[PDB]
């Protein structure tokens, strides 16, 4: 893991907001009924913009930000990014319990979306048709998507823990008597 | 010679431009037509200049000679309305 820059990063993203939003200024100025000049464009946008640039600048920063305090890159940063968004565009409501719930709910969306890989389509190389499956042969390491019919009992230890059963030495052979 | 005959590529392709803000800004539906035609004649001396001469005179025989007229034999038989270009109805575009 080394950082984002947050402030760059950032700033770009502002860039490509404002330019989306007037974009979709422009379109709704296009598709309306009703007189309409050049100048209504933003005038009769309905905050579109406003909408655009406030979502791209919370989700960037908030994602870097994140990203860069845990030193981690996973969907958590995502879950945060999206909460943030959400905060934005649930205060357009004037309203605190649709605050929240925007709040909690585009940050479990979001957070979901990290999960599964923060992407659309997919990571080819990752994926099981990509990658070794079936049974391992005599004594590789399991990768994520192989099988085999026993584990080594020190990796069932160390991933479990010790305690509720689990023991590094089988019951009956460890309270055998000579 | 060589100044006009060099840019001859060109002018047609200025002319173009030009035929085709007109097709879109004509106020009678017919004069839109009538440089829809024009435009398929620089077509044609485009086509002409790169060396494509027969395609100049298949596009001249087909989209003039059946096409256009088609489309005017329509215009003059049907009951078309038409508004003007304007800023109150087009410069929200
Ligand atoms: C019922 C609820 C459903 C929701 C839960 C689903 C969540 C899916 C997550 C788990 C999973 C797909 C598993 C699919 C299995 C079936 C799918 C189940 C049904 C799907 C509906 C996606 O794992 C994703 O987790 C994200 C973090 O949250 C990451 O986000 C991004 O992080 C940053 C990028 O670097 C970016 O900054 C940013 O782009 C994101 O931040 C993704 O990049 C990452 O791919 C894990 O798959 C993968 O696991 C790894 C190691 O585990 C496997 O390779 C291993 O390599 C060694 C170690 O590496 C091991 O030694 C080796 O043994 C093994 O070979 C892979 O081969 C692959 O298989
Ligand atoms: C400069 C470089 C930086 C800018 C690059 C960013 C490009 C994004 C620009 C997009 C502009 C937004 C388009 C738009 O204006 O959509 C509005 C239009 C009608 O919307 P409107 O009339 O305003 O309101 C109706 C509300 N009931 O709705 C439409 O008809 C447009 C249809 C959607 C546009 C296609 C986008 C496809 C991707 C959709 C994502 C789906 C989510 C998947 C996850
Ligand atoms: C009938 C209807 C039933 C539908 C059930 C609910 C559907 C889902 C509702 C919305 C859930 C949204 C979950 C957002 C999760 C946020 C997140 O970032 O998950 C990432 C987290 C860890 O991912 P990772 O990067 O691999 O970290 C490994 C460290 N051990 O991944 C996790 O460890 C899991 C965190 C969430 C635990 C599950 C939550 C309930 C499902
Ligand atoms: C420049 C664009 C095209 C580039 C080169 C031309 C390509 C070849 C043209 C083939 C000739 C047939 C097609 C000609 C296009 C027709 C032009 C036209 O649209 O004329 C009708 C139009 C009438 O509109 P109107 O109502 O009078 O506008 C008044 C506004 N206050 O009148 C007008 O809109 C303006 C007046 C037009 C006068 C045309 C005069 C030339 C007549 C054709 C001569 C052909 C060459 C001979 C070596």
């Amino acid at each position: 893991f080394h950082p984002y820059n947050t402030l760059g990063l950032a700033t770009q993203s502002a860039m490509v907001g404002l330019g989306a939003g007037v974009v979709a200024a422009a379109a709704r100025n296009s598709l309306a009924t009703g007189p309409r000049n050049i100048l209504t464009t933003f005038s009769k946008s309905g905050g579109v913009v406003t909408i655009f640039t406030g979502a791209s600048i919370a989700y960037v920063f908030t994602y870097c930000s994140a990203a860069n305090l845990r030193e981690r890159k996973d969907g958590w940063n995502h879950m945060w990014a999206g909460a943030a968004t959400g905060a934005v565009l649930g205060a357009r409501t004037k309203l605190v319990p649709a605050f929240i719930g925007w709040t909690v709910l585009c940050g479990a969306a979001c957070g979901l979306f990290g999960w599964t890989g923060a992407r659309f389509n997919a990571d080819r190389k990752a994926s099981l048709e990509q990658s070794p499956k079936g049974f391992v042969q005599e004594d590789a390491h399991q990768t994520f998507w192989e099988v085999v019919h026993r584990r080594p009992l020190s990796l069932t230890v160390e991933q479990l823990g010790e305690g509720r059963g689990i023991n590094a030495v089988p019951i009956a052979t460890a309270t055998e008597a000579p | 010679m060589m100044y006009l005959t060099y840019y001859f590529i060109e002018i047609t392709i200025f002319l173009a431009i030009l035929c085709t803000i007109f097709i879109i800004s004509a106020k009678n539906p017919m004069v839109s037509i009538l440089y829809m035609i024009a435009l398929f004649v620089i077509a044609a001396m485009y086509l002409y200049l790169i060396g494509l001469g027969i395609f100049s005179l298949l596009y001249i025989m087909i989209y003039i000679g059946a096409i256009a007229v088609l489309f005017l034999f329509i215009i003059t038989l049907l009951d078309i309305n038409s508004t003007e270009l304007s800023v109150k109805s087009n410069i929200r575009d």
